[PDB]
């Protein structure tokens, strides 16, 4: 399609017009997704070219912390699998590591090289792209700290800082991650730039078991 | 034959290092000069291996660099540690083993007539580690210094090869290759002295002198005297930085444009202050010491009394006697005053006045944080550190500080208190000297503690009482206008004539009041009282 | 102490493989003669 | 005249370099580092030196040390930039791993052999220099990669061959496990330090950050950059841009209304977008500094507020007022101490933070029992020496210590205390 004179919503869009927090199947949390789709989803869907005049980029991560058994990996999933970009590169906790050398940084390497060739081919126009990091506090600790007597705590780490923030730039991903402890990530992935939006999920209210016992059954 | 006629070592660009060179040359070459005939009727070998080592940036590739062109030497060959391992299985060894294929052919070819090849392993120690290292892989690792071994070792009477190994860490290397018949000789290569300070600023400043670069008020001798600790790299270093001041005042970079004075590029000439902002940003590697001492005594002095003048005097002697006297190789002393009067400024003082090769200082701030046991590797290395240089002054500081002492317990550290015990009475190896002097204000306490005994001479620091020696220290610090200066004392006299305080409070009053007329430095000085 | 030590692993070519100009690859060169000699020779029969 | 291809541009000014703040780092370095190329060959070769062949930036994180090095790779009339990231050495089959690190100076050589002292800068950047290349001597994988690689780099920056044609950059966030030997002048000479922007340095980021918003049209009136950046007190370099994106967030979604419904986007909504002054204090609550963490909990202790129900708080008051006064005038007292002391409950912490937080300082921390509970003996000792050693950094620094004797666990049976933390506090 062609961009007519009227100021009309992007042709491919993420979120579409049709959709509304009753549809998703989470209940209980509502300020927390009020959030998210504001922080996250919002630059996305405004046409290009006031988004293009304010001289602003789209975040580009996501994190999600809490106590075991909330809803954090429903979330994860339904955000993956309900929009309208490619598929989610799913990654489990400790499967980047390999035996050889100089295996486990390439393996985290391999994860953004679609995502590059996509936007050096295109542009501003290329589809989103979704990686998920599942349990992200098992490879990911602080370093220099006591641990990993073998000299991989810290090569992966550098490896991710300097792939998600580097000298050549790229902003059509969407990393998202979740954990049980952010007391133990590294000090370098929480500002700005690298999973700035963080939100802690908390049990739920009565009203909350209320609405989770309707979606149930 | 094996040093050109024309040779001379004058020319060559290293300087600061001769002794080196000449037991180098001596135990190196000396025995490839005669006719062979007379090495075989004497029955001594050739000597096979040489070893170079020494800090960081000291000169040993410049020597490798410049050998073979100046002492008439075939075209050594260089190749750099990392370079000798390869992928395919088996390559790596034959790498090594496919050095030595000339020399082979020319000892087979012509006996003993054959020239001298001489090859030079760059970064020893980055290939030939330690050879029992484990790890449980490919052992290419360990087959490449067999091969070597083998080679050096089993020669098959090659008698016409002589290796260089530098290197940084000889710790690293192979235990196997420091041996009889295997690197034998072992050169170290430690910083320079003055003098071949002086030499090395010389010869970085040939170039920029010859060609009427240099202003003639640039003084050499003065920079060689400032740079305390600078290896030549260093000196280098500081040439340059300080060419980039001269060379930033024709072009503003950044500031304005490309403004080029092409005439005051013909008038480019440096100066002493451009050394000396350079001097400023660039900064040794080393340091150890000759700063903490200067910053002791920032407030300096005020020979307020003549008690300060008659307790440098006594220094003065004793530093003369352990100076002259060949018997005395061990004196200590102690300094023991009321809390405040001054004690550190005074030792550090006396010490800056000796002016001897080695100095250094002992306080509880660098000590602070540490683990008890890293306390005591501390003291011991500090110790066996000044047991080196022919004269040697060492200055305790806060001895009561260093062992921990509170008076509720009594708690304290035996330990450290039993080494500083013992390390008092050691006399140094033979023909060395040493001077210790520590300063206390808990006399008493060393007293119950029984370690009265080590000391030789105590030096009492009175505080001062009359009120002279406070308007000596005001007129020195030129608190108010000649007319206040009176008044206040003429108040004092009868406000409290009787007087006892100090010395550093009184400074820090005088710039409380000198902050904020009587009403202040008078009442805080009554009311310290 | 017990188990507490990891490795690593790295690994080397054969030396079958040696070199990349090792013939029936390499030798393209001589086979090339003869396929440019092919060629020639088509060419005339072709005429 | 300039040389045929001299890098630095005839007409260059630091303004259009696009980086707020840090106008002196930028003067040393291109004094140190740039001042010697943009000079006839004649003259330097009569000087008889060599030009400078390192660079090292280092800091905490966020403050900017990575656009530094992509605007000075791309503002320079080189090369292209031979950009390396951290671990992208490493290789699997022995032998490679060094290789790769000797391949990336070959055209240098190349061009150096050839032209001489004509050719054109080359420029290579390390990222993350400090995941290899660490002091060599340790027991790190069990393989031995990591000496080789540093021994590779070490012969090839300076060796037995000259290049004099080449420069690297680094990049790092710790700089006290790089070897030593890279450090020795001849490599790496000038080392520069990014900390953390002053006032006017992020009335400067602001001013670069908010440009095409302003310029469009796209910004209200009423907002005061200045009074903006007097409200964010300890804020890095790479926060403000989260704020200026999170208002930009906030001043979008009264518009399309994500998730209650669309289909309210429409040309007269968009036609007259607008941040507002309301939408950055909005903003001002998602968005946190990571520094000034200390700076709250002062704040929370006068929780209560402060009552003068009589006249000699006002009087103590006024001597804090007094003294804070003579250290920030005075320059031999660097340094002061005071000693507040009481019955219990008469409320002492309360007005020590009041008296810390009407200075005004650069710098403000608190010490109290609340940050040491659950750590070990040495675990204490360390923080308490890094809280100190990190009060030696800004020019004026205020340091609160709060009761003291529960910080030696003090108690009147044994009497029991600790030696070790009372000793450190004395010395300290
Ligand atoms: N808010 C919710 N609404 C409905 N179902 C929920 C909710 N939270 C959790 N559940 C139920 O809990 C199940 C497991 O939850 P989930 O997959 O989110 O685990 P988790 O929080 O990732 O746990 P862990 O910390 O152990 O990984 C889901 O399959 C879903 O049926
Ligand atoms: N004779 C002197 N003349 C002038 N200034 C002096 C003299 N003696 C000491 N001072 C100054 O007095 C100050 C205090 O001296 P110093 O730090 O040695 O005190 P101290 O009594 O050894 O300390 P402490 O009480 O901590 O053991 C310093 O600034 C020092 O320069
Ligand atoms: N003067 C400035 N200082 C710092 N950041 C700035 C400045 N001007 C703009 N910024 C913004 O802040 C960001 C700073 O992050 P940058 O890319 O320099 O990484 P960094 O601070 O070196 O981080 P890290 O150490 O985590 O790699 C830039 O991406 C830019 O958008
Ligand atoms: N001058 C004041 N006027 C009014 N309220 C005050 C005043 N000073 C302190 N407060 C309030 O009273 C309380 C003072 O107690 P605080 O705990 O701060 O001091 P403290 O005596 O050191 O405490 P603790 O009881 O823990 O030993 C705080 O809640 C503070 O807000
Ligand atoms: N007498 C000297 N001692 C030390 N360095 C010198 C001397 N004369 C010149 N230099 C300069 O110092 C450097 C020598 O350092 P080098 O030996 O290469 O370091 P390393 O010891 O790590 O090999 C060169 O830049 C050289 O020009």
């Amino acid at each position: 399609l062609k961009s007519s004179n009227s100021l009309r919503p992007r042709s491919n869009a993420v979120i579409r017009p049709d959709f509304k927090f009753e549809d998703l199947g989470v209940g209980g949390l509502d300020k927390e997704f009020t959030k998210i789709f504001r922080r996250a989803f919002a630059s996305r869907i405004f046409p290009p070219s006031v988004i293009e005049k304010l001289g602003i980029s789209h975040v580009k991560g996501l994190l999600l912390y809490g106590p075991p058994g909330t809803g954090k990996t429903l979330i994860a999933r339904k955000i993956g699998t309900m929009l309208n970009a490619k598929e989610p590169k799913i990654v489990n906790g400790p499967e980047i590591l390999s035996k050889y050398v100089g295996s486990s940084e390439e393996n985290i390497r391999n994860l953004f090289k679609d995502a590059e060739a996509e936007y050096r081919a295109k542009g501003e126009e290329s589809s989103l792209h979704i990686i998920i990091f599942d349990e992200l506090d098992s490879v990911f600790k602080q370093r220099g700290s006591r641990g990993d007597g073998t000299g991989v705590g810290d090569n992966v780490v550098n490896q991710l800082l300097a792939k998600m923030d580097g000298v050549d730039q790229l902003n059509n991903i969407l990393v998202i991650g979740m954990t049980n402890r952010k007391d133990l990530i590294d000090s370098a992935l929480l500002r700005p730039g690298r999973f700035e939006v963080q939100v802690e999920i908390h049990l739920p209210d009565e009203k909350g078991r209320l609405q989770i016992f309707d979606i149930q059954t | 034959a094996v040093i050109r006629p024309d040779f001379k070592f004058e020319d060559l660009g290293v300087g600061g290092l001769d002794k080196e060179f000449t037991k180098i040359f001596r135990r190196a070459f000396a025995s490839r000069i005669f006719p062979p005939s007379v090495i075989e009727k004497l029955g001594i070998s050739h000597v096979k291996g040489l070893l170079l080592y020494g800090p960081p940036g000291t000169g040993k590739t410049l020597i490798a660099r410049k050998i073979g062109t100046m002492l008439n030497a075939k075209e050594p060959k260089i190749v750099n540690g990392p370079e000798i391992l390869s992928k395919y299985v088996g390559s790596s060894e034959e790498n090594i083993r496919n050095l030595f294929k000339d020399a082979e052919a020319e000892y087979r070819a012509k006996g003993e007539e054959s020239s001298l090849h001489i090859i030079i392993f760059d970064e020893l120690d980055s290939v030939f580690k330690q050879r029992g290292s484990r790890g449980d892989g490919t052992g290419v690792g360990d087959n490449v210094v067999n091969q070597l071994l083998a080679k050096m070792d089993g020669v098959d009477q090659l008698n016409n090869i002589l290796v260089i190994g530098m290197t940084n860490r000889k710790d690293l290397i192979d235990s196997a290759l420091l041996r009889p018949g295997r690197f034998e000789v072992q050169v170290e290569i430690h910083l320079p002295d003055e003098k071949g300070r002086l030499q090395i600023f010389d010869i970085q400043t040939k170039k920029m002198r010859e060609n009427n670069m240099m202003s003639d008020d640039v003084n050499l001798a003065e920079l060689a005297a400032l740079t305390k600790n600078f290896s030549g790299a260093e000196i280098e270093g500081l040439v340059k930085s300080a060419s980039s001041f001269a060379i930033n005042k024709t072009v503003n970079i950044g500031k304005g444009a490309t403004k080029l004075n092409t005439k005051d590029i013909a008038k480019l000439k440096v100066t002493r202050e451009d050394f000396l902002n350079a001097l400023n940003d660039v900064t040794p590697a080393f340091g150890i010491s000759e700063e903490d001492l200067k910053t002791c005594v920032e407030g300096g002095m005020m020979l307020y009394s003549e008690r300060v003048n008659s307790i440098l005097k006594n220094g003065a002697r004793y530093v003369r006697q352990v100076r002259e006297s060949d018997k005395s190789r061990l004196v200590s002393l102690l300094i023991h005053g009321p809390a405040g009067s001054g004690k550190t400024a005074l030792a550090a003082e006396i010490a800056l006045k000796s002016g001897f090769p080695f100095i250094r200082l002992i306080s509880p701030n660098e000590l602070s944080g540490m683990s008890e046991s890293a306390k005591i590797a501390y003291i011991d290395n500090t110790f066996r550190d000044a047991y080196k240089s022919p004269l040697n002054i060492l200055v305790i500081d806060s001895l009561e500080t260093l062992v921990d002492w509170v008076p509720i317990g009594p708690r304290f550290s035996n330990n450290i208190l039993q080494m500083l015990k013992v390390a008092l009475k050691r006399k140094p190896p033979q023909d060395r000297r040493l001077l210790i002097m520590t300063t206390t204000s808990a006399y008493s306490v060393l007293q119950q503690m029984d370690i009265l005994s080590c000391f030789d001479n105590e030096i009492a620091v009175p505080n001062m009482t009359n009120l002279d020696e406070l308007n000596n220290v005001m007129i020195e610090s030129n608190f108010l206008d000649d007319a206040g200066r009176v008044k206040v004392i003429n108040e004092l006299s009868r406000s409290c004539p009787n007087f006892n305080v100090g010395i550093k409070k009184t400074l820090t009053n005088i710039e409380t009041a000198r902050h904020d007329p009587v009403n202040e430095l008078v009442e805080l000085m009554t009311q310290s009282a | 102490d017990v188990g507490g030590q990891q490795i690593f692993s790295q690994a080397l070519l054969n030396a079958n493989r040696r070199g990349e100009a090792k013939t029936a690859l390499a030798e393209v060169q001589a086979r090339h003669q003869e396929l440019l000699k092919l060629e020639k020779s088509m060419a005339e029969l072709t005429q | 005249r300039p040389r045929s291809n001299a890098v630095i541009r005839p007409d260059f000014k630091f303004e259009d370099l696009g980086v707020g703040g840090l106008d002196k780092e930028f003067t040393k370095i291109f004094r140190r580092a740039f001042a010697s190329r943009i000079f006839p060959p004649s003259v330097i070769e009569k000087l008889g030196i060599s030009h400078v062949k390192g660079l090292l930036l280092y800091g905490p994180p966020g403050t900017g040390k990575t656009l530094i090095a992509r605007k000075i790779g791309t503002m320079l009339n080189a090369k292209e930039p031979k950009i390396v990231n951290g671990p992208e050495i490493l290789s699997k089959y022995v032998g490679s791993s060094e290789e790769n690190i000797r391949n990336l100076f070959k055209d240098a050589e190349a061009e150096y052999r050839a032209k001489g002292e004509e050719s054109s800068l080359h420029i290579i950047i390390f990222d993350e220099l400090d995941s290899v290349f660490k002091q060599r001597g340790s027991r790190g994988d069990g393989t031995g990669v990591g000496d080789n690689v540093v021994n590779q780099l070490l012969a090839k920056m300076d060796g037995v061959d000259q290049l004099n044609n080449i420069l690297v950059i680094g990049m790092t966030n710790r700089k006290d496990l790089i070897d030593s030997a890279l450090l020795r002048p001849g490599r790496f000479e000038v080392q520069v330090e990014i900390h953390l922007p002053d006032e006017k340095g992020r009335l400067q980021i602001f001013d670069i950050q908010t440009k095409k918003m302003r310029e469009n049209n796209m910004m209200s009136d009423d907002v005061n950059l200045a009074e903006l950046a007097a409200l964010t007190k300890n804020f890095s370099g790479a926060e403000i841009e989260g704020l200026v994106k999170s208002a930009s967030s906030f001043a979008i979604n009264k518009t399309v209304n994500i998730g209650k419904g669309a289909t309210k986007l429409n040309t007269k909504d968009i036609a007259k977008l607008k941040v507002t002054r309301e939408d950055f204090l909005n903003a001002l609550n998602d968005v946190t500094p990571a520094f000034g963490i200390s700076e709250e909990d002062l704040k929370t202790c006068v929780e209560g507020g402060m009552m003068l129900y009589s006249e000699r708080v006002n009087s103590i008051l006024k001597n804090g007022a007094r003294y804070v006064r003579q250290v920030r005038e005075s320059d031999k007292s660097r340094l002061v101490s005071l000693l507040i002391h009481g019955p219990a409950g008469s409320g002492k912490t309360a007005l020590a933070a009041e008296i810390a937080l009407k200075s005004g300082f650069p710098f403000i921390r608190l010490i109290s029992p609340n940050e040491l509970s659950g750590m070990s003996e040495s675990a204490k000792i360390a923080y308490i020496d890094n809280t100190f050693r990190d009060a030696y950094k800004s020019p004026l620094n205020i340091l609160v210590i709060d009761s003291l004797e529960t910080l030696v666990d003090w108690v009147p049976i044994g009497p029991r205390f600790s030696n070790n933390i009372l000793q450190m506090l004395k010395v300290a």
